[PDB]
């Protein structure tokens, strides 16, 4: 098995597996579903409005409780420092 | 003994082997199901497994062009939102137990039976040398008219 | 209330005097300047990085060899087929057409054989009509050969590696076909006057052939174009071996006598006039009859008749110091210490006489 | 910035940080007194 | 702006308190302005949650650098961890959690965070580390195979 | 990361840094703070027209 | 979100105009998409210490803007709009892909990343991850019991100060 796609001109060998090809799943109609709706269909409500400006970014748990916000900005600030997926650097001032 | 430091370091890169990265990490579903004892036992745990991450990380950061990037740095992020994951649980059973606590203190202190001096506090009914009268009245009536009357 | 830039990159641009800068200390010696490499970054470590899975299966799909020597040898036989003649014209030299598109059929041969081929070689090869012919010929042989028996190198290197892992027979028709087109192209680079690159050539074309006769001929035709490199050690090395090889030869080839009067001649030009003589006299007792050997030996005599008359010898502190033939004089005109530029007295051979290396 | 500029780790050397042979230089030619100790002579004089 | 932008050998730390630092410490203790501030008791108490999860789950950092104990037989390792322990606090570390009882002496010596330049050139430097250097009564090892 | 997916083809759905645009600036606006209410704002995003 | 790797997809503009592919591959975060045998170029590889410089063809990301689905059944161009719908085994309601004009739903395919496999030697069981060890009444006792210790003792100090 062959962790990869293969490239464009590569022949797959006898005997390999390869991760198997993006295929479009199963198709239904709209006309036999009785529970059809939209995607955001309120266009002039006024719930939709931004608590926080778009540029702000979200530091918060996925249920909505701010109990480790902190802790989160600190992991953030970490991660800013020294990032743990960090490569090769090609600065001359290297940290070592 | 030397095995403490055996485990302060790594042991795949001690082999000189590739170290694979583990499946996943602890949810707070799971950390909610476990118990405090349970949940400050997996915190040790991460914590050894957090220390030899770091210490592995900073010898690959002196050593980053003799030696690559760290393989399978996920780990350390894994560790840190497990650590965060078992501290929003026990923030939770400590709000939880605090609430509980106020209330229950709130009542004590309602009823008011703390005192200085060590001892009981009098009786409530030697001390309240008053009465109260309450009055139906049909129609509004004046404060003063009825202190007048 | 005034600040101090040392040295900063002027209105039009940054120069040198800030580049040794920027590479040496690694910023400007002003500070001021944040040092912003993005670009040299994305053009060395992003393009050289390659995950572990996808570099450990590249070298499952790489070509096939013997269909890459067959597609480049086709091609390059088309591109010198379609090169066109010379046309020589009356009172001036016509200039040749450059060879454009025949470079990089020739470096994909080349980077598919294991050898390098001279473009002055090429082209000496092309200007001259017989020679063209010689190659054509030559590489129509190698191109059949290599269509239709596989190759012969790749074979014996598959069964080197097979035996090494766990004898060599004579040399096949393919290369054959090859050391005789390799051959070829020394000699019109020879022709061409670039008697460095012909040796360098014949001493990987030597590397194809297994029969001794083969052999004798490649050592013969390196120690003749190492003379004419004044290369003399390497000469007479090649000019003995001829004759180490002269045994197992077939009695009609002289590839022999031609080594012979090779080391001679280096012997010569190192100025061992007696070990020359003795060396011609050798190679004449073992042919009594031929030219080259004959020729040269006659000049050794007209050489030796007025050599007792100057200083009875030649001396022996003066040996291997009066430059004859033209070669070294082209490659010391390039190698040669300038005058207050770089010599021994300059610091940059000053320090390397200094530090160890 | 000489540390920096030359022991220190670049994409064409390796870290020289740990190196003898680079920095055995730093130490003095002329041996020096030892520095007085506040915490020995304290152990040492033991007041009473 | 009051932002210190020097990250070198002598950066300051400002000892001058801001609004903002009490609002976001308050905050994280008991979720202002949303929940009702614990009592006096409890917040001054060895009860009140950061005292409580730092005794109960404590976080230190202890890294041990590779090139001082690996390949060689060494009587002085160093570790690396944050500024407030001390050295009892690193001995009953490596004894409680660790289990290294025989610690003779631990050298401390506070080092600035390591910094460092990315390709763009921001100035990003490290969190500060200090540095020990624990004696043993043995000599220790941890072989590399080769 | 781009090299890697431009070598391998594996399909990246969430970005793999974390960007603050607001260059460590979020930190200095309280916790609690939120946008307020604005009522009947001067714009016409809330008609949802698509066909001008 | 629309382009998920699997659908048929038409370049309407800009090199390759009027083709079709399927999605190979989505770059959400910089809005790309590799398509198949669609904006192929010739990736190289530098040459290692024991191989030599690789050249070889590779899709490369296109862009969002110019490219649109194509109708499964209808076989043209098709707008298609995000659509929340319930499924009739599952209560849950997920969001499909509807086309305008043949109204067809189009469903999202997971990730099915195998890739990643974790090493048995620091992984927990599952069993043991999932039996649980908690009781609300029992440990919540300890604690209350001391935040009203401490809160009484602190009340008590208060009253023995006035």
């Amino acid at each position: 098995y062959m962790p990869f796609r293969p490239f464009h001109g590569w022949t797959v060998p006898n005997g390999v597996r390869t991760p198997p090809e993006p295929t479009l799943g199963p198709t239904a109609k709209v006309e036999d579903v009785k529970d059809v709706q939209l995607a955001e269909p309120a266009v002039g409500d006024a719930s939709h409005q931004r608590k926080l400006p778009k540029h702000f970014p979200v530091v918060q748990a996925s249920d909505g409780s701010s109990l480790l916000r902190e802790e989160t900005i600190a992991c953030m600030e970490r991660e800013r420092r020294l990032p743990h997926n960090m490569g090769k650097l090609y600065s001359y001032h290297r940290p070592y | 003994s030397a095995a403490a430091f055996y485990e302060f370091v790594d042991n795949n890169f001690l082999n000189n082997k590739r170290p694979p990265v583990p499946g996943g990490s602890w949810t707070v579903e799971v950390l909610r199901n476990k118990s405090l004892a349970d949940l400050q036992h997996i915190w040790f745990l991460l914590l050894k497994e957090r220390n030899m991450l770091k210490s592995m990380k900073e010898h690959y950061l002196r050593h980053q062009e003799e030696l690559g990037a760290m393989p399978a740095p996920s780990r350390l992020k894994m560790i840190d939102e497990s650590m965060r994951n078992i501290k929003r649980v026990v923030k939770e059973r400590d709000e939880e137990a605090t609430a509980r606590a106020v209330e229950i203190f709130k009542e004590r202190l309602k009823r008011g039976i703390y005192r200085y001096p060590p001892g009981p506090p009098p009786p409530p009914g030697a001390h309240d040398k008053t009465s109260v009268v309450k009055v139906e009245l049909s129609c509004y009536v004046e404060e003063e008219r009825l202190r007048e009357l | 209330p005034t600040l101090y830039l040392y040295r900063f990159p002027g209105p039009h641009g940054p120069g040198p005097y800030t580049m040794k800068y920027w590479w040496t200390l690694g910023c400007f010696p002003t500070g001021m300047e944040v040092p912003f490499r993005l670009h040299e970054f994305l053009s060395t470590y992003q393009q050289e990085h390659v995950p572990v899975e996808v570099e450990e299966w590249l070298r499952c799909y790489i070509k096939d060899p013997l269909s890459e020597l067959v597609n480049a040898s086709n091609d390059f036989f088309k591109a010198v087929e379609v090169y066109p003649e010379v046309e020589s014209a009356r009172g001036y030299k016509t200039l040749q057409p450059s060879i454009a598109p025949l470079l990089v059929p020739m470096k994909k041969f080349e980077e598919q054989l294991g050898v390098k081929i001279s473009p002055v070689g090429l082209r000496s090869v092309l200007s001259n009509p017989v020679l063209k012919d010689r190659f054509l010929d030559d590489l129509f042989d190698y191109k059949s050969y290599v269509e239709k028996g596989g190759s012969t190198p790749h074979r014996r290197l598959a069964r080197s590696r097979f035996e090494g892992s766990l004898p060599a027979e004579t040399t096949a028709d393919d290369e054959r076909s090859l050391i005789l087109l390799l051959t070829t192209i020394s000699e019109g680079c020879i022709n061409a006057g670039n008697y460095s690159d012909a040796a360098s050539v014949l001493a990987d074309a030597l590397m194809f052939c297994h029969d001794p006769d083969s052999q004798a001929t490649t050592h013969a035709n390196i120690s003749f174009a190492s003379l004419l490199n004044a290369d003399f050690k390497g000469a007479e090395y090649n000019g003995r071996e001829a004759a180490l090889l002269q045994p197992q030869v077939k009695p009609t080839s002289t590839a022999c006598a031609r080594g012979y009067v090779g080391w001679a001649a280096a012997a010569a030009y190192q100025d061992d006039f007696e070990k020359a003589e003795a060396i011609v006299k050798d190679g004449l007792t073992l042919y009594v009859g031929n030219e080259h050997l004959e020729k040269l030996a006659n000049k050794l005599q007209a050489l030796r008749e007025e050599q007792p008359s100057v200083y009875k010898q030649v001396p022996r502190s003066l040996r291997e110091s009066r430059s004859h033939l033209p070669s070294q004089q082209s490659r010391g005109l390039l190698s040669g210490s300038g005058k207050g530029f770089s010599n021994e007295f300059d610091w940059v051979e000053f320090k390397n006489k200094l530090y160890p290396s | 910035c000489s540390m920096r500029v030359s022991i220190y780790s670049r994409p064409g050397k390796v870290s020289r940080l740990n190196n003898a042979d680079a920095t055995w230089h730093n130490r003095s030619r002329k041996e020096k007194p030892p520095d007085f100790d506040p915490s020995a002579f304290r152990r040492r004089y033991r007041d009473s | 702006p009051p932002v210190n932008d020097y990250f070198g050998r002598s950066r300051i730390w400002n000892p001058i308190a801001c609004k903002l630092g009490y609002v976001r410490k308050k905050a994280d203790e008991w979720g202002w302005p949303n929940k009702p501030p614990p009592p006096t008791g409890l917040r001054y108490s060895q009860e009140f949650f950061p005292f409580f999860f730092e005794r109960y789950f404590p976080d230190a950092e202890v890294r041990l650098l590779l090139d001082s104990v690996l390949n060689n037989e060494t009587k002085r390792p160093v570790f690396q961890i944050p500024c407030s322990m001390s050295k009892v606090e690193l001995v009953n570390y490596l004894k409680n959690i660790y289990g290294i009882d025989n610690v003779v002496r631990v050298e401390v010596r506070n080092r600035r965070g390591r910094r460092y330049k990315n390709e763009v050139g921001e100035i990003k430097m490290m969190d500060d580390y200090k540095v020990a250097v624990v004696e043993l009564d043995t000599p220790v090892s941890v072989e590399l195979k080769q | 990361v781009d090299r890697e997916v431009l070598l391998t083809g594996k399909s990246v759905w969430e970005c793999p840094i974390h960007i603050d645009h607001t260059c460590g600036g979020s930190k200095t606006v309280p916790p609690h703070a939120k946008k307020p209410v604005r009522y009947m704002d001067a714009g016409i995003a809330n008609v949802g027209v698509t066909d001008i | 979100w629309i382009w998920y790797p699997g659908d048929i997809v038409e370049v309407v503009s800009g090199e390759g105009i009027g083709q079709r592919g399927t999605i190979i591959a989505v770059i959400k975060y910089k809005n790309e998409i590799v398509v198949q045998n669609i904006n192929v170029q010739d990736v190289v590889i530098p040459a290692s210490e024991s191989r030599p410089e690789q050249i070889v063809q590779r899709e490369h990301p296109i862009s969002v803007t110019r490219v649109r689905h194509v109708d499964p059944s209808t076989n043209e161009i098709c707008n298609i709009e995000m659509v929340k719908v319930r499924n009739k085994e599952t209560g849950e309601m997920e969001e499909k892909r509807m086309s305008l004009e043949s109204g067809i739903l189009m469903s999202i395919p997971p990730v099915n990343d195998e890739l990643e496999v974790g090493d048995p030697l620091k992984d927990t069981p599952i069993q043991d991850a999932d039996e649980a060890t908690y009781d609300r009444e029992a440990e919540q006792a300890v604690l209350v019991d001391k935040r009203l210790e401490a809160m009484e003792e602190h009340f008590v100090q208060s009253l023995k100060q006035s």
